[PDB]
């Protein structure tokens, strides 16, 4: 029997893959600070990891990748691919984004150059038309915060006028596999879009949970994925994999093998795993970009059971053995 | 990457390489110490010997 | 020429010794009985290994060391082991009762029994030097003898030597190879009390010597010799600029001067490659690039940590054997792009480096490979602090419950010192986050 | 780093005197004191336990005590009775009738000055006394009252020294007195107070152990001592052998006892042997480790399970793989983690010895201070109140000088002692 620990209480997804594993009679669960445990499925801030493998006879893994922050923090994943050569200034996926503080540095430039030629000037932190309007913004908060070009030509879904995102969940294994789960979601607005009002920030901020309208064309403003490709055949004549899903996997694999050298604990003396959610949003030209990296990432409800299992599978059984696949292999 | 202070020598040689510039106790304040630790253990082992005796 | 005088503490500190000056004797050819042949200037010489030896006016060259122990034993194998005729029998103390793993015996109890019969021993061969650099001290953070005698000894080193060097090479505490329960009690305790008396400090973590033994070495259970024996290797390394011509390590000052800008923060990483066995019938000669790439692979550290996430301040590269600049500055080139390696802003980002032809030196019989060049890096990056919370974890465990304390205060000790060994500790820990963000 | 052994009365000495036999036939002394022995490893140590005479004999450093003649005739006619030195043995004839206070106040005051007095010569002899061990029971009344008396006078005269018993712990299952849960409560009282390291031997256990586990229908002290030896032979071992770790008295309890008071321990011994009969297939190092852990081999009739475990210490004796004992040592922690304290980091603690005991190709041997032992000390202070509820037997000491006052503190001390041990079983 292998044994783990479990540090993050609110994880909906790891709750899961505890309750799953002691079910399958050969997983048992020490308490927290027991330090003899082959698993940690870890807290969120301040993990412990210069404390990992160090337990002789055990081999120790951890659901996190010590260094994964600088893909999931928004001022920190503009700082890596700015200065990344493998994704660089000329990265063609990711909206033009600055980094300002609040107690500007080439972003007034830039906006300036709009100027030139009255273009969109929309952005987002939360989203003005005027730089005064957002930059009094930042510096009324305190902390660090980072703007970036709205996407004010989104593509709508019809019947509604309708926006979106999508989160594909992805899981890289101990041995730095890339695993894109095949179930996606489209996160929608209710709301039909408009470009007059951005302080009606309902039908432009995407998020399941700011749509406190709800549960009109699709339940709980979720369409999956074979709901989408329909549509997209119906509608637009293509398919998912053709006019987006391609792009999308270009982009996790793009972003995970930049960091892959900084994070990966291939001679290491524990191991990382850890499920991503990436957030992408796909303009009217069929363009995939990339929005937000999540690094603790919830999953949808319908869909738990098969990516919390396919977790197990891949990543804890990979490293514990006990006595088709869910997922899509990026290759590098 | 500049090579610098390249030094020779018969046994080896020795140099830097740049890739990129930048951006007590007193001896009584021990005797003090170390005698009230001593002290500490006798006033102990006399209340052991104290108790012993009773 | 200037004087260096190791000082071997417990039995860590002691059998480590013995690993190192029978390897000198090699490397400097050196025999058994203290003729060294190769040497014309005789009883004397103000050569570069008479910074490790003196001579006597019948030619014999005398390790410039002592060894303590409060414990007859381990003293006794060196007082009739092969390298008897090396030492002189005034260098080789020893106690009757040793201090049962107690960091407070040891400093304490039995240290002040003893500490100024040292200080004599220390002062004897002090006296014959002309110009003395400073102390080169091995010892262990778990003993008892190790920790706590170390300290005492320290603090007075600071006192009747308070313009010389104290460096350290200190046996970190690891439950595959330890001989304790209470070793976290001792390390953090002789840390807080020795930091302002060492200038640097290598540490070697039991741990990382003994997986590289069994890896690098297919040894099953390595011992204390197959220990020893890579320690003094790196060691070697380490001192080798001090006993050999050159221009790079040169006196115990420049080890401050490379490698330790802010003065706590004074605790190397040491990287060393290649180990290979001498079982091995079939080798391939690994490159310099082969070789220094090795350098930042953590299963090479004498500390298993992670310098992708933590910041440099130095860095140096010992190599020993074939190499020369070119080689090396082309593996630095390519290694400088594939590698994670960080800088403190306010330090640049290069690599002092030294080369010694003479290849490395192998123990005829040991368990590792003659090889045709290697290298010891020498990085002071701030991910070894992770070593610094592991061990003060394991205190605080202990110490939440006060288990064991109480061995400790019946020695003359005082709850207090316990939590102001560890304030230290969590300062120490603060301070390498902050260069380290 | 001579060791100073002490056996007191009937229990003490016949456990004691097995003990030499045992571990004379380890290092290869026989009856005479000539050595005849195989490996150098033999003698290496020998001078913990043995004194060295001239003509190049070997002399156990043990004085040799009791209040009556019996058992110390016997131990003087049998097997090893004449490798003793003879100024050793020192004993009264009035005897301390299984009678606590017999032993502590009266018989045994008259006596052990005398005692003191053969203890300081050899003291002296010594070149760096570690300190004492004392084999003895605490139901009777020599070892009993007499026993701690002594370890009480050491202690003031060798206030430094580690003090060591093996104490015989009384069961109804193999008892020779109803009073004897009154003597070991007493005892129990200077044990917490008067030791570093005692030995917990419930004779309870050792009646198990051989009713159940070795099929002996009526077992008798012989059979019950054959578990003693053997499990003193085996906690001695890192003492009397050369080895990485190069034990002694000190180390063992500083890496041992946590708290002070908490100094007791469950030893056990695998494979489990009966008296004579051998058999011929070793263990497997998965075997030893296993049993060793197994309650049905612990000699302190507690459940380990009942309790955590402080700090464990275990020996292997044979010619084994190191690689395998630490794969298994490992192996029962990592899958037992529970029941061990998480703030004692690392408390177990692994040795082993090339030669194994006569009898066997491998063994282990188990030193385990788990907060279980408390179990024992409940089950001897209800026996205590049973009688004391009732004043009952308590004549025969207030008879010799004693008072009820004195029993009250004691049995008050002992309930101290579990509600201690079931703190830490908790934390
Ligand atoms: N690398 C290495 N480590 C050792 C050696 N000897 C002991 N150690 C380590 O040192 C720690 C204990 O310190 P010791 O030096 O053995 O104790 P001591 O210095 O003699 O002090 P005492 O308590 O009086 O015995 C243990 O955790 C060992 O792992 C050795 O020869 N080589
Ligand atoms: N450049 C851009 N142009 C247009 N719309 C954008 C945009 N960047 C983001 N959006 C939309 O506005 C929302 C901005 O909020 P944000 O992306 O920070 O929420 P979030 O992604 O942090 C929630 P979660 O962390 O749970 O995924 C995005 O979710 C998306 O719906
Ligand atoms: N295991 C064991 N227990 C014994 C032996 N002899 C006596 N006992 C126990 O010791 C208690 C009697 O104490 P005893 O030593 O005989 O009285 P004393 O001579 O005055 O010390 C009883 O509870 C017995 O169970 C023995 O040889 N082996
Ligand atoms: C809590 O960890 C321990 C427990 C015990 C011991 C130590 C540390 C280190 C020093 C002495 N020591 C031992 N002494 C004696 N006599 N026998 C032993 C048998 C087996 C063993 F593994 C250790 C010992
Ligand atoms: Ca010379
Ligand atoms: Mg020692
Ligand atoms: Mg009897």
């Amino acid at each position: 029997m292998y044994t783990f620990v479990v540090r993050d209480e609110n994880s909906s997804v790891y709750a899961e893959v505890s309750r799953l594993l002691l079910a399958t009679g050969q997983w048992k669960r020490l308490r927290k600070d027991n330090p003899r445990f082959n698993l940690m499925l870890g807290e969120r801030n301040r993990l412990p990891f210069g404390r990992l493998g160090h337990e002789p006879g055990l081999v120790q893994l951890v659901n996190y990748y010590r260094g994964a922050d600088k893909l999931c923090r928004k001022a920190s994943l503009v700082k890596l691919i700015k200065t990344s050569p493998e994704l660089s200034e000329s990265c063609t996926w990711f909206p033009e984004s600055y980094v300002i503080y609040p107690t500007r540095e080439v972003f007034l430039a830039a906006y300036n150059r709009r100027r030139e030629g009255r273009e969109g000037n929309v952005w987002i932190a939360l989203i003005s038309s005027e730089a005064s309007e957002l930059l009094d913004f930042i510096d009324e908060q305190g902390q660090v915060h980072v703007i970036q070009k709205y996407l004010e030509k989104p593509l709508l879904l019809e019947p509604g006028h309708r926006k979106f995102d999508i989160r594909s969940w992805v899981l890289v294994d101990h041995l730095y596999n890339i695993y894109l789960y095949r179930e996606g979601v489209l996160r929608t607005s209710s709301e039909p879009y408009n470009s007059a009002n951005f302080q009606d920030k309902t039908c432009h901020l995407t998020n399941h949970c700011i749509q406190k309208n709800y549960g009109r064309y699709e339940e709980g403003n979720e369409m999956f994925f074979e709901e989408f490709n329909q549509y997209l055949m119906d509608a637009l004549n293509t398919t998912l994999e053709n006019s987006i899903l391609l792009q999308i996997k270009h982009i996790i694999r793009s972003c995970l093998m930049c960091i892959e050298p900084a994070i990966s604990t291939k001679h290491l003396h524990y191991q990382s795993f850890q499920l991503f959610g990436f957030d992408f949003m796909v303009d009217e030209e069929l363009k995939v970009w990339l929005i937000e990296v999540n690094g603790a990432p919830a999953c949808a409800q319908k869909l738990y059971a098969e990516l919390c299992q396919g977790i197990v599978d891949v990543a804890i059984s990979s490293v514990f053995p006990l006595a088709t696949s869910i997922f899509i292999k990026l290759h590098h | 990457m500049e090579v610098i202070e390249l030094n020779k020598c018969t046994s080896g040689q020795s140099f830097e390489v740049i890739l990129k510039p930048p951006s007590d106790p007193s001896l009584e304040e021990i005797q003090k110490k170390l005698e009230a630790a001593e002290e500490r253990r006798k006033y102990q082992e006399a209340e052991l010997l104290k108790h012993l005796a009773e | 020429m200037r004087e260096c005088i190791s000082i071997h503490v417990g039995q860590a500190g002691v059998q480590i010794g013995n690993a190192c000056w029978e390897l000198y004797c090699l490397e400097h050819g050196i025999q058994p009985d203290g003729q060294m042949p190769s040497d014309k200037t005789i009883g004397g010489g103000d050569d570069s290994f008479n910074t490790f030896f003196s001579e006597t006016g019948a030619g014999k060259h005398v390790p410039r060391a002592v060894f303590v122990d409060l414990e007859p034993t381990v003293i006794d194998e060196v007082r009739t082991g092969t390298y008897r005729q090396l030492f002189h029998p005034e260098q080789l103390i020893t106690g009757k009762e040793d201090a049962a793993n107690n960091y407070a015996r040891g400093h304490y109890t039995i240290g002040k029994e003893i500490i100024d019969l040292v200080l004599d021993r220390i002062r004897k061969l002090a006296d014959q030097c002309t110009g003395l650099q400073g102390f080169l001290v091995f010892h262990s953070f778990g003993g008892g003898t190790g920790s706590g005698f170390t300290s005492l000894l320290m603090e007075r080193l600071s006192v009747d030597y308070g313009k010389k060097s104290k460096l350290e090479f200190s046996i970190y505490p690891a439950p595959q190879v330890s001989t304790a329960v209470v070793e976290p009690y001792n390390s953090i305790l002789t840390t807080h009390t020795t930091l302002e008396h060492s200038d640097c400090a290598f540490m070697v973590d039991n741990e990382a010597i003994y997986d590289i033994c069994r890896r690098n070495l297919d040894i099953e259970r390595p011992t204390y010799t197959n220990l020893n024996r890579l320690i003094s290797q790196i060691v070697s390394s380490i001192t080798a600029s001090l006993r050999f011509d050159g221009a790079l390590n040169v006196d115990l000052t420049e080890f401050q001067t490379n490698l330790v800008p802010y003065p706590r923060i004074h605790f190397p990483l040491a990287t060393y490659a290649p180990v290979i066995s001498a079982e091995k019938a079939y080798h391939e000669q690994l490159s310099v690039a082969e070789i220094t790439n090795a350098c930042f692979e953590p299963a090479n550290q004498m500390v298993k940590c992670d310098p992708r996430h933590g910041k440099y301040m130095a860095c140096c590269l010992l190599y020993r054997g074939d190499v020369v600049p070119k080689d090396v500055n082309a593996a630095i080139a390519t290694i400088k792009t594939k590698r994670s390696i960080q800088f403190v802003d306010w330090c640049p980002t290069g690599f002092k480096v030294g080369i010694n032809y003479q290849p490395p030196t192998v123990v005829p019989g040991g368990d590792l490979a003659k090889v045709q060049r290697a290298v010891c890096m020498l990085s002071n990056t701030t991910a070894i602090a992770e070593a610094w919370a592991r061990l003060d974890h394991k205190f605080d465990l202990m110490y939440a419950k006060r288990a064991f304390v109480h061995w400790y205060v019946g020695e003359g000790m005082e709850e207090g010192e316990f939590s102001e060994a560890r304030e230290d500790m969590a300062a120490l820990e603060k301070d390498y986050e902050e260069v380290g963000v | 780093r001579e060791i100073v052994h002490i056996q007191a009365g009937q229990c003490g000495n016949q456990i004691g005197a097995k003990f030499w036999e045992v571990i004379s036939d380890e290092h290869g002394i026989d009856p005479t004191g000539s050595y005849h022995g195989d490996s150098d490893l033999q003698l290496e140590r020998i001078n913990v336990y043995y004194n060295e005479a001239t003509g190049n004999k070997y002399v156990p450093r043990a004085i040799l005590v009791d209040l009556e003649p019996g058992t110390m005739d016997s131990v003087r006619s049998g097997p090893f009775g004449q490798i003793f030195r003879p100024d050793n043995f020192v004993f009264g004839q009035s005897g301390a009738g299984n009678n606590w206070a017999k032993g502590h106040y009266t018989e045994g005051a008259e006596l052990v000055d005398s005692v003191l007095d053969v203890v300081r010569k050899e003291s002296e002899s010594c070149d760096c006394l570690q300190g004492f061990q004392l084999t003895h029971s605490l139901g009777g009344g020599t070892g009993s009252g007499m026993g701690t008396l002594l370890i009480s006078k050491i202690r003031e005269e060798y206030p430094d020294r580690i003090m060591n018993t093996f104490s015989v712990m009384p069961s109804p299952k193999v008892s020779d007195t109803v009073v004897e849960p009154y003597n070991a409560t007493l005892s129990v009282h200077q044990l917490v107070e008067n030791t570093d390291e005692t030995y917990c031997i419930d004779n309870e256990a050792l009646y198990d152990i051989c009713f159940r586990t070795l099929k002996l229908t009526t077992p008798t002290y012989g059979d019950l001592n054959h578990l003693v030896s053997a499990t003193m032979s085996g906690v001695t071992t890192c003492l009397r052998f050369p080895g990485q770790l190069n034990a002694d008295l000190r180390k063992l309890a500083v890496n041992m006892v946590p708290f002070p008071r908490l100094h007791f321990f469950m030893p056990g011994f695998a494979p489990l042997t009966s008296r004579g009969s051998q058999q011929y297939r070793a263990l497997t190092v998965p075997e030893l480790t296993q049993q060793m852990f197994d309650s049905k081999n612990m000699m302190a009739a507690c459940d380990p399970r009942h309790g955590r475990y402080l700090t464990v210490a275990a020996i292997f004796r044979g010619r084994m793989s190191m690689k395998e004992v630490d794969e298994q040592m490992l192996n029962v922690q990592n899958k037992n983690s529970s029941y061990f304290v998480e703030w004692i980091p690392n408390n177990v603690k692994t040795a082993v010895c090339d030669i194994p005991p006569r009898g066997l190709k491998m063994s282990a041997t188990f030193i385990g201070n788990s907060t279980a032992i408390q179990e024992l000390f409940k089950r001897i202070s209800e026996q205590f109140t049973a009688m004391f509820r009732r004043k009952a037997f308590l004549h025969w000491y207030t008879g010799e000088g004693m008072d009820e006052m004195e029993f009250t503190e004691a049995e008050s001390n002992m309930n101290d002692l579990v509600s201690e041990y079931q703190q830490y079983q908790d934390a």
